[PDB]
């Protein structure tokens, strides 16, 4: 999986960066379209890759 | 019109009374001001209470009556009252009204044609708004803030002026018929007046409001505030939204309002002329004053004289101080010892002599002060509060933020106080050669040690060692300073204390008149030196933009362009009053006598010799064409005249007129050799140098009496000469007299003859002829 | 045709001065010359003469030539990327 998503506050003055291996750790934050596209595949993820 | 007749009838009725006649007869006009106070005097204790208790009424406001009838503002629009016929007790020509009436006007009332003039009336506040929109905010963070208190400016302002220079500017822009005699500030700053005048002319305006707003547009609001971070008018204007004692709203505000750039430019120029004049050995005083007055510089759009900016600035730097001293400008009580800044809080003293041995035995006199004194001191990002006592640094406290700055500030204080044994027995490294006299000019031992420190860091380390070092007592561990500049150590210097938190800059709204010597060192009614030429940087090369050093010593051009420029200068100086000058000749339409001036004859050798005939034809054509009719441009004859000296001939005119050094002028377009603009019509730029055209006659572009003021002068009053207005003032003949009304309650007699001489020379020369 | 330069219609060069090309057709000269052509200092411009190269001299065009003087060197293009210096007379 490519580079992971990024977080940011409302004004975008601060921005966190996370890798792919940790996207399963912050699923509660990602948008819906990005969440529904990630949960059904969470089963197949191993560390940062997809089987 | 009918109004004028009404005013006349009113004056008559009023003179029929007895007391009114006596009061309008005694004294001068100034009494008006007095009478303006004895009337309509009434105040209130708690206006808030009376506002909530007054607006609760039916008709709480007053308003004009005739203005409402003319606007056809009804009464009882929709069962809601708007006003009623009555007479307020004070005015007697106003009628009660209600607040609703105001809204009525704003919604269905009479409309003026346009109101964008507002953006000019209130330029300062729309300027605030515009600068704000271009800020890029950032995150907000929490922490404690080190806010130092000090005096700063909160209003970004271009061309800061004085108060006497505004009270007149408010006249030539708004009330010109009632204007007084032209003052020097006006004649010099003509383009400025023209600029402020173009906007507020032929506009519907309330002028009292505009006049007050002009005062605000030229005021740097100086305040004593707590402050943090950089110091710039753009930040100080919105400091309330950048940080408090516990928070900081980060934001970048670096690229806006361009104020400090002008100030650093001014200081660079001042350093230049100060060093140049220092190059002399016997006239650095007169040399410096001459270099100053012979220089000009651009500020935004306008062209300003250096000596005028120097007497307006407030930069407490060792360069600006000297200049302001040469020009007799008063200044504040701030000292300067090398790069640091100083200010005395209390104490006193007087000079005393002492000596030191440089190498082996070589006695050298150095002075010190015999008493105790207390000082605030400021180096880059570091502050200090110290005390000296009879050639000793008694104590010192520091509140800086860097180790390097702390060490340097402490060292310069030790030097400033002659503390240590080095002032008792100098080091071996120094010698008689390093002592003084680059070329004969001695150097007090102080600045000797100063440069010895700035030379190598190890000298600074040794000097600090000159201060006692001891073991850090218990508890004082935090308030102690090592040799590296560390907030704590096991062994620290002696009688030194550190702290976090800058020290509050002292304050005093005092002014002092100082003087200076032949070595450019200012003194203040005492042997103390406030400024000098050894405390400023050695040298550096800089390329100044928009500057004019029209003085020989300050010039790099070759003799050719200089010859052309001097020819143009001489040709303009003939633009004065009196017959045989070009204005009289134009008035008489004697376009022939211009070809025969002596000035063109002195510039003639400079014309391209192989085509001098062709240019002559073309040149003469333009002049005759302009003079015969009357529609001429004063800035074009002065350009083409130098070519009309020879005899016309035949040939193809390409479009340009060349000199003998492959530098040309083209008739109609501005180029590098001769330029001018309708904005500032009182300047001619030749090879960058600026040349001031006198104000004797006004062509089509110049459009007021402002262009005639350098041609008139006052003379013994003569009741025979005629009395005229300020508009017919253009139709008098050179050398004639005319009476006129000036300002208010004053009549005088003028004569259309100029006098180029000033008072500076007629005073200085005759003075120097008295010191013999 | 243009002076001081070569062209398809008319061309020639040194080391072959006995020939004159015309659309590539070499023609012969009924005479012989080794120096009659070597002096072209006056065949480039009308009232000027070539002189030693000097970069200090300013570039000009063919129009401004009218307003030049004497003792005033000037560079000028004599062809495609070929610049040369000239002096009046």
């Amino acid at each position: 999986l490519g580079q992971g998503i990024r977080l940011s506050n409302k004004r975008k003055t601060k921005e966190v960066i996370i890798k792919a291996e940790k996207m399963g750790k912050y699923k509660n934050l990602m948008r819906e379209e990005y969440k529904n596209l990630f949960e059904p595949l969470e089963k197949y993820i191993q560390k940062d890759v997809c089987f | 019109m009918s109004l004028l007749l009404t005013i006349a009838k009113e004056y008559k009725r009023l003179c029929q009374d007895a007391k009114a006649a006596q009061m309008m007869t005694v004294g001068t006009v100034s009494n008006y001001t007095t009478f303006k106070k004895w009337t309509t005097s009434r105040k209130e204790k708690n206006p808030s209470l009376r506002m909530r208790w007054a607006m609760s009424s039916k008709f709480p406001i007053i308003a004009n009556k005739r203005m409402l009838e003319e606007a056809q503002i009804p009464k009882e629009h929709n069962n809601v009252a708007l006003w009623e016929d009555t007479e307020d007790v004070s005015k007697r020509d106003h009628v009660l009204a209600s607040a609703s009436c105001i809204n009525y006007w704003n919604f269905c009332g009479p409309c003026v044609n346009n109101s964008e003039v507002i953006k000019e009336v209130y330029k300062s506040r729309f300027g605030r708004l515009e600068r704000r929109k271009e800020i890029m905010w950032k995150e907000l963070r929490f922490t404690l803030v080190d806010r130092q208190r000090r005096r700063v400016d909160t209003q970004p302002v271009e061309q800061r002026l004085r108060t006497g220079e505004i009270k007149d500017l408010q006249m030539w822009t708004l009330f010109e018929d009632e204007a007084p005699l032209a003052s020097k500030f006006i004649l010099d700053n003509y383009g400025l007046v023209k600029e402020m005048r173009s906007k507020f002319a032929n506009k519907p305006l309330n002028k009292e409001v505009v006049a007050h707003m002009l005062e605000k547009q030229f005021n740097p609001e100086s305040r004593f505030l707590p402050v943090f971070g950089a110091i710039r008018p753009e930040r100080m204007e919105l400091i309330h939204a950048l940080g408090g004692e516990t928070w900081i709203q980060e934001a970048n505000t670096a690229g806006i309002s361009n104020v400090d750039q002008r100030k650093n430019d001014i200081r660079a120029v001042c350093r230049k002329v100060c060093l140049a004049a220092n190059a002399s050995i016997m006239n650095a005083k007169s040399k410096l004053v001459e270099y100053i007055k012979s220089t000009s510089m651009r500020i935004g759009e306008t062209e300003r004289k250096l000596e005028e900016l120097i007497l307006e600035t407030d930069d407490v730097s060792p360069e600006v101080t000297l200049c302001k001293s040469a020009l007799g400008g008063q200044l504040g009580k701030t000292l300067s010892f090398g790069p640091m800044l100083l200010k005395k809080i209390s104490g006193s003293g007087v000079k005393v002599k002492d000596t030191v041995y440089i190498q082996g035995v070589r006695a050298v006199q150095f002075e010190y002060w015999s008493e105790q004194e207390e000082f605030y001191g400021e180096y880059k990002s570091a502050t200090a509060l110290f005390s000296r006592k009879e050639r000793s640094l008694e104590w010192i406290t520091i509140g800086g933020g860097i180790n390097e700055d702390r060490k340097r500030l402490l060292a310069m204080c030790m030097i400033f106080c002659r503390d240590g044994d080095y002032f008792k027995d100098a080091p071996a490294t120094i010698t008689m050669a390093d002592l003084s006299t680059k070329l004969g000019r001695e150097i007090p031992y102080q600045y000797v040690m100063m440069n010895w420190i700035q030379k190598s860091e190890d000298n600074l380390e040794a000097l600090l060692y000159s201060r006692g070092i001891v073991e850090t007592n218990p508890g004082k561990m935090g308030s102690s300073m090592g040799i590296d500049g560390s907030k704590r150590a096991i062994k620290s210097l002696r009688a030194v204390t550190i702290q976090s938190g800058k020290i509050d800059m002292p304050e005093s709204k005092e002014k002092i008149h100082l003087e200076l010597s032949d070595n450019l060192e200012a003194f203040d009614s005492s042997g103390r030196i406030v400024a000098t030429i050894l405390d400023l940087p050695s040298d550096k090369k800089v390329t100044f933009q928009d500057v004019s050093f029209q003085h020989p010593d300050l010039a790099v051009l070759r003799d050719e362009k200089t010859a052309i420029t001097k020819g143009y200068e001489a040709l303009i100086k003939r633009l004065g009053t009196g017959d045989n000058d070009i204005p009289s000749l134009i008035a008489k339409k004697d376009y022939l006598s211009l070809y025969n001036l002596p000035e063109v004859k002195l510039m003639a050798p400079l014309i391209r010799p192989n085509r001098k005939g062709v240019y002559s034809r073309v040149a003469r054509k333009l002049v005759s064409t302009q003079v015969t009719t009357g529609h001429y441009s004063l800035h074009e004859l002065i350009k083409v005249l130098p070519f009309t000296y020879f005899a016309p001939k035949q040939g193809m005119f390409e479009g340009r007129l060349f000199f003998s050094n492959d530098s040309f002028v083209e008739p109609g377009v501005n180029n590098n050799v001769f330029s001018w603009s309708k904005a500032d019509s009182s300047k001619i730029y030749c090879h960058g140098i600026a040349i001031r055209v006198p104000l004797v006659v006004g062509d089509e572009h110049m459009d007021t009496s402002l262009a005639l003021l350098e041609g008139f002068s006052v003379c013994e009053n003569d009741p025979r000469a005629p009395m005229v207005t300020r508009q017919d003032l253009i139709d008098v003949g050179f050398g004639q007299k005319v009476r006129l009304f000036v300002g208010q309650g004053s009549v005088r007699t003028f004569k259309r003859t100029a006098s180029q001489r000033a008072a500076s020379s007629d005073v200085n020369k005759n003075v120097k002829k008295i010191k013999m």
